[PDB]
């Protein structure tokens, strides 16, 4: 927006007189174990299609460490629920 | 965009929070206070089997909160689900109007103090004000108003027993307890000036003033 | 990679959180049982996820006796401020509750103390009279500020601490009562008069007066003059809410 | 909003609570104090023939006068939460 | 569907290799056949074109849907026989024990991913 | 056109969990339980019969009020949709119907009116186009409403008790006694020598 | 016929859950609960026996009163049942004939009527055939009808105690002295004296 | 039906005049779902067990374990919202 | 003959449960809560002490009246237990006859009497032979009046304390004093002078004995 | 040492007798059954809420604490970390200021009888007093002082109210209640002389 | 820190007076993390029962 | 702190096992690579090591990133265990000592033990969610 440009130098003349997060970082979590997830299924789809150079060891081991890296995630996930749940079960 | 494994494992977990989004994003907080409040003031702390409220307090939500899902379902998730906007991008759409929502209602003070106190620089514009502002000065404002909206409710039926009191104490029936006589005449005025279509419709337009 | 230290992050965000869930539990308004809790827990929360990066992280370990000193002292500092603030509530009943056993009432007290047999009307409708100007004069707010500005006076960390400090909060306890009486002091005294006035009606013809017809005149001035007081009441509100803050700030530190 | 706008509805309700109280407390009064002077004309004294006519007359006082109070509370009632949604802050 | 699209390749390429694998099979089966041709598919033009209709509408209950209903490509013969079939065991062998792995390579790859769909919603 | 059989399976052991709220919000029981409960305020003793005997017989009572519903339901939905000749949804459709004649014969007009104009609802018409979601809470605060003015009215007989027992102790000269005190035998002799719960029983029937 | 074991269990658990209920509306608990705790309200101590206390005395007297009923149903119901003789079905049906006996000799015929009347029933020859699902809320009507009967009935002395020594302070001219104070250890002693607690539990068991 | 007719021609007087979200709707439209992919998967199997040429067995497998996922999704929010529903009606007010 | 070690571990865990009731129908505690709810009362302050204090007092002594029971269960049934030399179910049978005896010194004849006629029980040969269904209600009752006369017996030097201040006061012409809130003080001169808590546990103790 | 999850069994076990800790062993029941006295005394059963006075109760009682919170950091927090003495040899050490300070509230009757109710006839030295002898016995001394102290209250204000109603006797009047004309005298008094602060630190004076 | 060895030489006197991440590591920390919030939430919840009962009270 | 202590044996156990299964699978990788000595090292005395002094490692220096824009990179970074070589059985000519036979069984050893430490670990964490259970 012009506004919006407008708040951008704005926040540049602030950085100019003075001289991530938890969500952050679960996000980039994500991001990472479905990038990883993402680069096995289309180096498998490469494979499968019949493209040279592509072995079939990394393509089993990378699923492998996909399928690792899934389950990982889960674990994650089932933990910070059950946390969430302790905490919202506390007595106020 | 993320593998369908995480998509699903994403939409699978955000649908756990749904109960943190009812009270704390949501008109509902301030659609039961006044319910606990009214119920405290006419001295039958049971009288609408809680259940009974919680369910008229889910309606009126429901029917409160309407335009806001409309928009987010035609901005967000039709979009997402006809495979244009991606799983990472429908939830930052979404959460847009229920951010207006959130701010039509917020006073100010509040958020002054919120911006205050996470140390962020000044705010020109509501166009400035993260989510991260925003919740609480929401929260704490949905608190005041509906203590307000509770604590005027709350007269009338104190004056009654006021009245009361003052009328056994004039004949020197200093003995007779007056909470159990104005009970009954407590109930009888909440049913005569509508007691409940009058509540009703003042916090219906309470959201939409 | 992929290392989300966990035990940083919970030590970042536990001690903020207790502090301000032990103030919201016991201060004025956010401590009320209206609110249900899962509304009060998210409120402490969010409010420590705004607050905790900022501060310097504590890295004693919970479990530790120094966890359970650090978990005293947020309870400490939560339950003094709450109650400091209720203090000037509490004021505001008292005089309510002497303004209407002076109507005579609830005459039942004088024969039968604690019989079961009570209903200060008039110290209820001032309690929540008092309740709306603290939400209207936004004390609440005030109060969550003060809450996190208690750390630059007094950090997370176990500090050593004072001793009459605490007697202030007790001496506070005179205020209710000091304070009390600023409310009642004119309309009492003329309740009182009015109470001489029955008096120099008794001293003609014997019997044939009181129980019979001082309590409804009595009780209809006592109405319309605290009616007329109502107006009163909110320059001494501030004025209490005043004294309450500014005791706090000088005592907590 | 104001705390003007507070101490004015405060105002007007207790206002309210005293026009409702004052015709049985006022009946109750000057029975009393009828019996009084009576009792003082007649040389007669028992604390419990003024508590008789007493309740009488304030019973009737509802018969009288009681429709007027229940209108006048109910659309005090009536306002009150009908301009509940406009003195919000 | 969005489960579809995941598992849209996969199952193509599955459905592609029993296809295959049925033209080999039978190009070994008419071995013996003279006159006949060794036919095959190129797999990865035939996966493309099927990666890469149009139900009839229904506008009541009476109203009936509507009713459904690859490209062989001749192998380059190695060696002349006199009864016209060009099928060669060695090559033909060699590519059904390929097909063969494929196939089962395709059946680990999809029954991975819809096991770890599955562990993701198990709880 | 029908659902498979898990989805049904699903569906109803899903649906098994709205039970309670179905037996609160939508029958008879809300009424009968407000109206037991002022009923013991009135008594002049809070907690006299438990809060267990009051809660099986709301339910027994709602049972017998709603009887002729449950057998027009079962002869129009649950036996032709068990006998495996209708589908779930038209059985469910179907078997809405006389539970909406029931809600839509206690349901206050205003009620219904405020929340179709909170719905947005514009030409309603026939009252056979009133959409469930509208007729629900409508039908509650009608309850709600008809629930508390049967309450004060039950209230009636124990202020008088109350007020004549005080009137009579203090002409007499004792005010000093709790006329309450005294008063609850007379509540309780009342209540046993009108056939108070026969006819409790009786009223809230007929109410219907 | 015979239900399977799995079944049976089912069925046993599933029973036993509702063991509660029973106790409080098909036995005598309910009437003896009420009658106590409303004589724990006339002796002017409203927290003197705990509550524990009371509900003990009140389930041991039940479970004296019901003893025969327990009996027949062990001699004519579970006895064969434990020994194979007879099926669940027609064991838990014999079972039901003497509770339903003691139930139905302790109704009025009032409310009996009241309840069949509300449920439609189609007229039923003599007490053999009436259905259960009628004969439980006439009967927790009832018990409940004969409670307050017997509480308001035992307010009586009580009363006269309070009446007495109130008029005894007001001739005296003693006007601002409550009675309440003077009474409560002369109530006690009137309780004491006249071996009120076995007295009141031998009258409660005879009316049974 | 007549009448039936007579609602045809106002919902074209409807459409004339024009040139709203539903959570009961959507939960329909998510149950249909499942159970056409689980009708069309067991009418697949039906097929090829009867012998019908241009079915086969590795597609039939595929669209049983696609029905069986698509019933764990089911599952899965069923269960999710039934713990959600039952937490917000056990709160007291 | 001896239970499985996980049918004594369900019985030992079931029997767990039991301990209020135990402790209400079987101890000494039901006679000593009962005063002290009697003994606020004739203070004329309800509030008096608050009622947590006054409950562990009682539960203190309480164990103290029943230390020589305890010691003797311990003793005679619970050692053999711990040094393996009885089962279970012997154990139950014999640990009990000390508690039966305790319970049996301070019932009423009468009410024994009252409760074997109502469980139509056959002639019990002699107080030995009396069953636990039959002492146990019989004790609480019996507990119950030996409260009642205790209680009624303490209300008495705070009635004449009452009755001699509104003497005093009516005698004097001062009708319109109500003398509860003057005999207060007097009543709490009375409980300190004499030693009124230690005289009263003293004689409950002296009483169970 | 014994095991870490006993450890934290028993500590999370003997945080549920917390207030038992506060009524039995420290002096919070003397300072609420003296404000709830005080509040008879005036007349009004319900000016101050309980809450304030629990608070009030608490407060106080932290405060006369301190010095025993003190000796206990001394010889419990502190040479725990150090590990010169640590488990329930170190909690017995820490425990032993409340002894001292339980030892020095009770009265010997108290003690004397608990005593002859437990056949402890050896009891010889006074600082070796089990904690079964001396519990209720202090709660029972605490009870008498906080009886004691009320009464003492109770007398100024029974005084005024006795003056407010001899003067309205004397003066002609025989039908006004004097309690309505002494409440606020007796408040008057009650804020003029500061009772309050006074009153408090009576308290503190009289441990 | 300067300060820092002010401590370090008044600790001494006080001595004078006297006389990548591996999931191996990732899930062992997690482990403790949930093990002392768990602690931290029971005995929070002890303290405020303890708190809401001496509240409760009746004076 | 205590709860650290309690859980730091079974902890640096398992770790240890890891170490030594990565050890032993390097061995195996390597198994027909001319002139390799397989090694391995001693769980006993290099688990007391790791428990007296703690963790530490002979590399980790990596690139420092202040900014979001650095390209992150590390060397090596392996463990403080001292790397023993193992006895060969029998000599030969391409010059390995990886014994087929004895890598097979201290990885099926290394196996057991490291779902042993796991076992252990995850009953004593139960154990402790059993107390803090309410």
């Amino acid at each position: 927006a012009i506004q919006g440009i407008e708040g951008v130098i704005s926040q540049l003349q602030a950085t100019a007189m003075a001289a991530v997060s938890f969500a952050g970082q679960l996000h980039a979590a994500l991001d990472r174990i479905s990038d990883r997830q993402a680069a096995a299924r289309v180096q498998a789809e490469k494979f499968t299609l019949g493209e040279p150079g592509i072995a079939l060891n990394d393509v089993m081991a990378d699923m492998q460490k996909a399928s690792v890296s899934m389950q990982m995630g889960i674990q994650v996930r089932n933990k910070l629920v059950a946390a969430y749940q302790e905490v919202m079960s506390m007595q106020v | 965009s993320w593998s369908l494994s995480v998509q699903t494992l994403v939409f699978i977990t955000s649908l756990t929070f749904l109960p943190a989004i009812l009270l704390m994003m949501t008109s509902f907080t301030r659609i039961i206070i006044v319910f606990g409040l009214l119920r405290n003031a006419l001295g039958t702390p049971s009288a609408p089997p809680n259940q009974v409220l919680l369910g008229l307090a889910l309606f009126l939500t429901f029917f409160i909160m309407s335009p806001v899902i409309d928009k987010i379902y035609v901005d967000a998730y039709q979009p997402f689900s006809e495979q244009k906007i991606s799983m990472q991008e429908a939830l930052d759409k979404g959460a847009q109007p229920l951010r207006a929502f959130m701010l039509r209602q917020t006073r100010e003070a509040d958020l002054a103090l919120f911006a205050r106190l996470a140390n962020s620089g000044p705010l020109q514009g509501p166009e400035a004000v993260p989510m991260r502002i925003l919740l609480p000065a929401y929260v704490t404002s949905e608190l005041k108003t509906a203590f307000q909206i509770g604590f005027t409710i709350f007269i009338p039926f104190l004056i009654i027993d006021l009245v009361i009191a003052s009328v056994l104490m004039a004949l020197g029936m200093m003995m007779v307890p007056p909470a159990t006589i104005a009970l009954p005449f407590k109930l009888m005025l909440f049913v005569l000036v509508d007691g409940w279509q009058l509540l009703m419709g003042s916090l219906a337009q309470s959201f939409y003033s | 990679v992929t290392s989300e230290q966990w035990l940083y992050w919970l030590h970042l965000y536990f001690w903020p959180l207790l502090r301000v869930l032990a103030l919201i539990s016991t201060a004025p308004i956010l401590s009320e049982r209206a609110i249900p809790k899962r509304v009060k827990l998210g409120l402490g929360i969010m409010i420590t996820l705004v607050i905790a990066p900022s501060l310097p992280a504590n890295d004693t370990p919970l479990f530790s006796i120094a966890a359970l000193w650090l978990a005293m002292q947020q309870i400490l500092i939560g339950i003094a401020l709450g109650f400091t603030m209720q203090f000037a509530f509490a004021a505001v009943r008292t005089a309510g509750e002497f303004i209407g056993l002076q109507m005579g009432l609830s005459f039942a007290t004088f024969v039968d103390p604690g019989s079961h047999l009570n209903m200060p009307v008039l110290a209820r409708i001032m309690d929540m009279l008092a309740m709306l100007l603290f939400l209207t004069f936004n004390g609440h707010l005030w109060l969550i500020s003060l809450l996190v500005d208690t750390f630059h006076t007094l950090p997370i960390g176990s500090n050593p601490v004072n001793s009459n400090a605490f007697m202030a909060l007790a001496r506070a306890g005179g205020l209710i009562f000091l304070n009390g009486l600023m409310l009642a002091l004119p309309v009492i005294t003329l309740l009182l008069t009015l109470n001489l006035a029955l008096g120099l009606l008794n001293r003609m013809a014997p019997q044939l007066s009181i129980f019979v017809i001082g309590f409804p005149l009595t009780l209809t001035v006592g109405i319309m003059l605290m009616a007329a007081l109502m107006p009163l009441i909110a320059p001494f509100c501030e004025h209490l809410f005043s004294e309450i803050f500014n005791l706090l700030a000088d005592i907590v530190s | 909003m104001t705390p003007e706008s507070v101490m004015m509805m405060g105002t007007e309700a207790m206002k309210v609570a005293l026009a409702l109280a004052a015709p049985l407390l006022l009946v109750a009064l000057i029975t009393g104090l009828i019996i009084s002077i009576l009792q003082a004309a007649t040389q007669i004294n028992e604390m419990t023939l003024s508590f008789i006519p007493k309740i009488v007359a304030v019973f009737i006082a509802i018969i009288v006068a009681g429709p007027w109070m229940l209108n006048l509370l109910l659309d005090y009632v009536r306002t009150l939460f009908s301009n509940l949604p406009y003195i919000i802050g | 569907d969005r489960l579809d699209a995941a598992l849209r390749f996969q199952q193509e390429a599955l459905n592609l290799r029993a296809q295959r694998q049925e033209i080999l099979a039978a190009n070994i089966a008419n071995a013996d056949t003279p006159g006949y041709q060794a036919r095959d598919i190129d797999f990865a033009s035939e996966l493309k074109k099927v990666m890469v209709g149009v139900a009839l509408t229904l506008t009541s209950s009476h109203h009936i849907p509507a009713q459904a209903v690859v490209d062989l490509l001749y192998r380059v013969p190695d060696q002349p026989s006199l009864d016209g079939n060009t099928v060669d065991m060695d090559r033909e062998r060699t590519q059904f024990a390929d097909n063969s792995l494929k196939y089962q390579m395709g059946l680990t790859v999809l029954g991975s991913q819809l096991k770890g769909m599955m562990n993701v919603l198990q709880g």
